[PDB]
């Protein structure tokens, strides 16, 4: 299935303090009104190119999608980032010890690192060698679909685990809904307002009232 | 779609036809014309080097250009209250009005000074002040004038236009009725002065709905200022530009001096700064280059201001179209911020009848031609009338002079034409 | 005033000469309140280093790093640095850094620089082409060598894991075909809260006076003050319109804290002609007079000359309607400008003033009406 | 003093020449701006980059003072096509247009030489020595108004007089003088008097 | 010759546009002034000098 991305999918592009400002930016982002691909999580999770990189997001209110797998072949044939969050914790890992490869959670550690009513919402992309993660929590009264409303996601983790990725995944937990948007290189600009918050944003190569 | 250049009209000419007005319209066409942009000036040595001494002592090896940028821009800055000066210091007394306004009926109270402002403005005036709108070594120096000056050489000018008229222009104001200076305004685009007189109730009551129709044309729209706040657009985007550039690398490996001043030692910070000295100063070059462009501009516009302040105000403008879409009779200079604003007082003539008109009329065989105006029939008798307002006289030798035998002129027809 | 027209005469007017600026008091040092030692004895004297065609990288944080004592160790063959220069490393501090630990042949360390290519660089080992840090290398020839055939080899900071296997025969009997250790040293300078510093110290925090200061690494000069500026908890800098730095989080007590550039101004030397007096007041443009005879005009704070009620034609002018001149023993003089006399008009409705006599002006104007005809060889005038 | 306006002129010139000439002094970053110490203290490769800076900085400065020699080439010749009208309009003719040519009424004006410019001697008919008098903007007869032909009506305070606008004059009041037109009682502020019939 | 103001225009706004379009062809001390010669000839760090 598919549905409108609307506006959504916006970050803070750098950890620098700006208000009242319309600071112009160049990155990988969510192209403004382009298709998200979307799913349910009962009766859903295949793999999925990567691309340039990933805008994900699920609207919740019970906690069922709970990770992320990204590499080329995410089997342990070569070392692929694993995700998960346990409800006391967000841990990742690059280990060689073999994954749930019909992938969800039962209710060489290289690089190990550890820290509807909701919407939940990430940005992932690949760098010059630093995989990164940015995200957003917000309630929402919609329990239909992705509000047509703006809200910008803020940065979690660099992550410099130096692996080439081209493919991902996500996974569930059992004994709620998800999306997937892929990220294009962009100019944008955005609005920082009195408080240094981005309340509004362009996607420059939408349309020509954007250009 | 392709643009209407205006309605179409075919002029109904022909070898016997004339239009003559029967009736006028008093209008107050405004003209807007910048005079001062906003007297920066700039540090140039806190704007390309920031206060660092490693810095400066590269900016030195450029020599005498950062002294000839604040050489140019202080020209430009000095010659902004040169440009303010000439056009509202054209009087060396402040004159003031009357304490009772005896104006023969004309309402100068929003034009001329209110008491109830801090600084003295009039309330067009006031009008046009409300709808006209760093850190980095740049500065914005003050006007000479105060815009409290600015209000007491416009209520100078426009308490002598009132009391006095072009007068003022010449030698000390000389007092007159303003019911009498129109009759000099009047007889200056031809029209016979006794126009004014037997109609001056209606002239004063077009004249104050005129001024009534610019403050409901000021307080409703913006687009009326549009000159004066694209001037002040056009120096705070030039001062942004001048501003965000401090932001571009140029080549370096920081905008921010200090970046490379804290991660490079001397010998390699030297390259790097010299390509932002480099960058900023070939941006300040470029700023300055505009400014003087930009200020040639707003000087061409306040030495035509000066030049309409002078003519048009302290007198009366025989140059058509110079002094608003009309006949021109006087106008009221007003302040605005960063210019000037005239309430062009023009007569437009209006109420048009067609009649029948000959180039010399036939008596005793010999041609009579007029001395003021043309001759016209309504269609069964002949009159004479002054070119801008029907009056219809009878044909004389008071308004009538000779030239010979009738058999050379094309187009000459007979009447009577009368001796008192 | 003399040296500013680089004249012995000095003209009746006001005069530019000088940028007036509050000088920074003290000088201010502010770091993060961690203290334990980085582990670089760990880094550059382990047990065995990594192959190049899987370096090892480690993550340096939440530590204090001397440098010098690596720039002066002469064990280096190379300490080559880019974006930084090897003495300024104490000086500035850093997010995270991060060691990239291999060994590689001596004749391929030419290939570790940010733009290089070739048979380790466009493969196992490939710096960004514009990083920022230091690469450091010798020969491990003493430790490494047996050959030591265990050291192996084959997008930038990529990972990898016919097939492209190759080893190298380090033996003690090897000069560019010994092993070499290598650790490049990568400075993440973004703008989170700093973790690796110099050790630097830091001193007491001023506040409402202008100072000299140092955040982190970012040196600069200013009035600093507390703040409104509600800063997300991963900022720890703010920026104007100009990118310099506008606000910062002290990375001891994580306040809030505007700067704010000290006092500054044009120094405008207000003189009658040297051919008539020695005497000067100086406006300092825009200041108020609590920063610097003394009075206070809207254009800023004149000093020398007199406050006058009286007002007079503007003989110099200052601003803002304020003018000054020289006069009665004598003084500079500072008045609001006088307009003109002023002047009611005796109008009524029925008076007039009709002139009786006349007078014939001869005026002046005189107008330029062509600049010297100046022509530049411009081939002469550049290489002469 | 009164040169001010050309010798300004001359010392902006002057001024931006001496910037210009000193201006081959500066370094613009090479080891001498003396361009025959490079090509004699350095050989023909490492001079070469020096020499680029000399002419990088001396290229720059001298677009620098043909950009402001322009845009004072432009304030000139703004300057001379006004010269130019007061030569036709003030010299070569008569000005109505008030305080164009000088300060008053304007007669005839005399063209003088000067060093890069022109002097005009603007003779000008300014009025001095005023008198106050009661005023009307027309005069009643036998129930016709009348008005001046030229001029305005005046009075002592016991006679009234026709006088042109510019220097009093006084008339005895006529049909010469004046015109007729209409009744009285439309004008605000008519006067009574008797309008002479010659 | 008549128009000679209006050509004279013609001409100013002409050579100003070829000036500018030579210029295209200036050195200005690189290797070539054709952008590609640079872009085929250097790999692309040098090339940025
Ligand atoms: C990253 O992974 C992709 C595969 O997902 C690699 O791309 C393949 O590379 C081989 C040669 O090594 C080509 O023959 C294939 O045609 C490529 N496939 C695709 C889909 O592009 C890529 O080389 C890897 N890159 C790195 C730096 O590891
Ligand atoms: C001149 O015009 C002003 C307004 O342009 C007139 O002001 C009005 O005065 C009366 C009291 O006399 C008030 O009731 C009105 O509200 C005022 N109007 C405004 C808009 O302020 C003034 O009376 C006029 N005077 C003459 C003699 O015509
Ligand atoms: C000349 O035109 C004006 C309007 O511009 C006429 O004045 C109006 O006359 C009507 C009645 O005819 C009144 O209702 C209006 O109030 C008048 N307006 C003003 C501003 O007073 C005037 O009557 C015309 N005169 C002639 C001779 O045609
Ligand atoms: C042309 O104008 C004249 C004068 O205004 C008109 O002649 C007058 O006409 C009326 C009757 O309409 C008579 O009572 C007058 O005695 C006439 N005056 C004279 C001097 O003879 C004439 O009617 C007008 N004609 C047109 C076609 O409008
Ligand atoms: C004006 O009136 C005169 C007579 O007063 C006309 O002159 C006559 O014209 C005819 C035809 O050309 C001649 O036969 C007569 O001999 C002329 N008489 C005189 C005394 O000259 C004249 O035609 C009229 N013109 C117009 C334009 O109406
Ligand atoms: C106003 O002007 C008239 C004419 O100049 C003066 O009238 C004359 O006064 C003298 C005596 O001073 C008499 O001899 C003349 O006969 C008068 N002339 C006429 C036409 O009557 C008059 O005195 C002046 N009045 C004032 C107040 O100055
Ligand atoms: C001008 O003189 C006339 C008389 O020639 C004056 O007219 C008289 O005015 C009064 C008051 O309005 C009336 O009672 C009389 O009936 C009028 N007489 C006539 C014959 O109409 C007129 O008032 C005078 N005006 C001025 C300004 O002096
Ligand atoms: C989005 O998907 C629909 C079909 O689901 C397709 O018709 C449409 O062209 C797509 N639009 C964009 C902008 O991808
Ligand atoms: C979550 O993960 C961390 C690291 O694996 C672990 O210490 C913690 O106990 C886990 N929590 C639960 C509820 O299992
Ligand atoms: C760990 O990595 C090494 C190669 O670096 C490999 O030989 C070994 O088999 C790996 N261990 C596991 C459990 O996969
Ligand atoms: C800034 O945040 C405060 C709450 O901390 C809020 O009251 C204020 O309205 C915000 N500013 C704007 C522009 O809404
Ligand atoms: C004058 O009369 C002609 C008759 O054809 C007409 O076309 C023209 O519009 C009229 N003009 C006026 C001002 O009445
Ligand atoms: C005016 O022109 C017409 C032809 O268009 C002609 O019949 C008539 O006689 C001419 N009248 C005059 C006065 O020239
Ligand atoms: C490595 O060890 C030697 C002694 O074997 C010591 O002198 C040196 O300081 C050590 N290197 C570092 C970076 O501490
Ligand atoms: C840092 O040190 C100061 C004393 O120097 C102490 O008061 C402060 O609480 C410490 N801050 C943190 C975040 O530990
Ligand atoms: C300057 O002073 C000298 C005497 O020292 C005098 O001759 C000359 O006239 C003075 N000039 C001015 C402009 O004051
Ligand atoms: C000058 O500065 C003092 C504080 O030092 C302040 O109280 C005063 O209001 C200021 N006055 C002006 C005109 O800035
Ligand atoms: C100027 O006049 C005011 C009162 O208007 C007085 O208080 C003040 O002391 C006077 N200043 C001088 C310098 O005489
Ligand atoms: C005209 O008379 C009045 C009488 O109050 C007087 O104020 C004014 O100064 C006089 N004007 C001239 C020019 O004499
Ligand atoms: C002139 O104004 C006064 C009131 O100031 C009035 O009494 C007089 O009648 C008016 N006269 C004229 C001619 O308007």
């Amino acid at each position: 299935a598919y549905t409108n991305s609307f506006t959504r999918g916006v970050y803070y592009p750098d950890k620098v303090f700006r208000s009242s400002v319309l600071h112009s930016t160049q990155d990988l982002f969510l192209p403004f009104f382009s298709n998200v691909t979307w799913f349910h999580a009962i009766h859903d999770n295949p793999v999925l190119p990567f691309n340039d990189g990933v805008y994900f997001a699920s609207t919740e209110k019970s906690n069922i999608i709970r990770g992320w797998i990204f590499g080329t072949t995410l089997d342990s044939k070569t070392q692929s980032l694993l995700i998960v969050n346990n409800a006391t914790n967000v841990v990742i890992k690059v280990c060689e010890f073999q994954f749930c490869n019909d992938p969800f959670l039962g209710v060489n550690c290289t690089f190990e690192y550890v820290s509807f009513k909701n919407l939940r919402e990430f940005v992932f992309k690949n760098i010059d060698g630093y995989f990164k993660i940015y995200s957003k929590h917000t309630p929402i009264n919609l329990v239909r679909d992705l509000p047509q409303g703006f809200s910008a996601l803020e940065p979690l983790v660099d992550l410099p685990i130096g692996i080439n990725i081209t493919r991902f995944q996500t996974l569930l937990a059992l004994h709620a809904a998800y999306y997937v948007g892929y990220l294009q290189p962009r100019t944008f600009l955005l609005k920082y307002n009195e408080n240094g918050t981005i309340t509004d944003a362009v996607d420059c190569a939408l349309d020509p009232l954007s250009e | 779609y392709t643009m209407s250049l205006g309605a179409e009209n075919s002029v109904a000419y022909s070898n016997n036809s004339i239009a003559i007005p029967t009736n006028f319209t008093i209008s107050v066409t405004t003209e807007i014309l910048p005079v001062s942009m906003t007297k920066t000036s700039v540090d140039c040595t806190m704007y390309i080097c920031g206060d660092s001494t490693e810095c400066s002592n590269l900016l030195l090896q450029y020599g005498s250009f950062c002294t000839q940028l604040n050489r140019a821009l202080t020209g430009i800055a000095v010659e902004q209250d040169k440009n303010t000066q000439e056009v509202f210091a054209q009087v060396k007394q402040i004159y003031k009005t009357p304490p009772i306004k005896d104006f023969g009926g004309f309402n100068f109270s929003q034009i001329l000074p209110d008491p109830s402002k801090p600084s003295k403005r009039s309330f067009i005036e006031d009008l046009l002040f409300n709808k006209v709108t760093k850190f980095n070594g740049l500065t914005v120096l003050p006007p000479l004038l105060t815009d409290e000056m600015i209000a007491q050489y416009t209520s100078a000018l426009l308490a002598g236009t009132i009391t006095s008229g072009w007068t003022f222009g010449a030698g000390a104001a000389l007092q007159i009725p303003f019911a009498m200076q129109m009759a000099y305004r009047f007889n200056g685009i031809g029209v016979t002065q006794n126009v004014l007189y037997e109609n001056q109730k209606l002239i004063a009551n077009q004249f104050n709905s005129a001024i009534g129709k610019i403050q409901d044309s000021l307080s409703s729209t913006a687009s009326a200022l549009g000159k004066l706040q694209d001037v002040v657009n056009q120096n705070a985007q030039a001062l942004n530009t001048l501003v965000k550039q401090l932001s571009s690398n140029f080549g370096a490996i920081s905008s921010v001096l200090n970046d490379i001043l804290s991660r490079l030692d001397k010998v390699e910070a030297e390259v790097q700064i010299d390509r932002l000295i480099t960058g900023r100063l070939q941006s300040l070059q470029t700023y300055v280059t505009q400014q003087l462009i930009r200020a040639a501009e707003i000087r061409a516009s306040a030495n035509l201001a000066a030049t309409k302040m002078s003519e048009c105000v302290l007198g009366q403008s025989k140059r058509v179209d110079f002094c608003g879409k009309g006949y021109h009779l006087m106008s009221f200079p007003q302040s605005a911020p960063h210019g000037v604003v005239f309430l062009h007082v023009t007569y437009v003539p209006a109420q048009e009848k067609n009649f029948t008109t000959a180039p010399a009329i036939c008596h005793d065989g010999k041609a009579h031609f007029p001395r003021e105006g043309v001759f016209v029939s309504n269609g069964t008798h002949w009159f004479v009338t002054q070119r801008n307002f029907y009056e219809p006289q009878i044909i004389t030798t008071d308004n009538t002079f000779v030239s010979g035998n009738c058999d050379v002129v094309i187009g000459i027809v007979n009447n009577t034409v009368y001796d008192p | 005033t003399k040296c500013t027209l680089k004249s012995f005469t000095v003209e009746k007017g006001i005069y530019q000469t000088s940028n007036f600026r509050v000088q920074p008091t003290e000088s201010i040092v502010r770091f993060p309140n961690i203290t334990n030692l980085c582990p670089f004895g760990e880094v550059f004297n382990a047990t065995r280093f990594a192959s190049v065609y899987a370096w090892n990288r480690k993550r340096i944080s939440n530590c204090v790093a001397d440098y010098s004592v690596l720039y002066n160790s002469a064990s280096f063959s190379t300490f080559k640095c880019y974006g930084v220069s090897p003495t300024k490393l104490n000086d500035l501090c850093f997010t995270n850094v991060y060691a990239d630990s291999f060994v590689i042949r001596g004749d391929e360390v030419r290939q570790i620089a940010p733009g290089q290519t070739g048979k380790i660089a466009d493969y196992n080992y490939k710096l960004p082409d514009d990083f920022t840090g230091c690469v450091i290398a010798w020969n491990s020839n003493n430790l490494d060598s047996k050959g030591n055939y265990n050291y192996l080899y084959r997008k930038p900071f990529e990972r990898d894991i016919y097939f492209p296997l190759q080893s190298y025969g380090f033996q003690p009997t090897n000069v560019g075909y010994q092993p070499y250790r290598v650790v490049v040293l990568s400075f993440e300078l973004l703008h989170a809260p700093a973790t690796v510093c110099g050790p630097k110290k830091s001193t007491n925090l001023v506040k409402n006076k202008c100072v000299n200061f140092n955040f982190n690494g970012l040196t600069g000069t200013g009035v600093l003050t507390e703040s409104n500026k509600k800063f997300l908890p991963f900022q720890q800098f703010g920026r104007d319109i100009a990118d310099t730095t506008d606000a910062v989080r002290d990375p001891q007590t994580l306040e809030i804290l505007d700067i704010t550039p000290c006092s500054f101004g044009g120094v405008s030397v207000i003189t009658p002609g040297t051919n008539t007096s020695n005497q000067v007041a100086v406006l300092y443009q825009g200041v108020n007079c609590t920063e610097v005879n003394v009075f206070q005009t809207r254009a800023g704070c004149l000093i020398g000359a007199e406050h006058v009620n009286n007002s007079y034609e503007c003989d110099i002018p200052i601003g803002a309607g304020i003018c000054a001149s020289y006069q009665t023993s004598q003084s500079i003089i500072a008045y609001t400008m006088s307009l003109g006399a002023e002047n009611s008009v005796a109008y009524s409705n029925n008076s007039i003033a009709i002139p009786t006599n006349f007078t014939i002006s001869v005026t002046t104007e005189i107008l330029p009406v062509s600049m010297t005809k100046t022509s530049v060889d411009c081939t002469m005038y550049i290489c002469g």
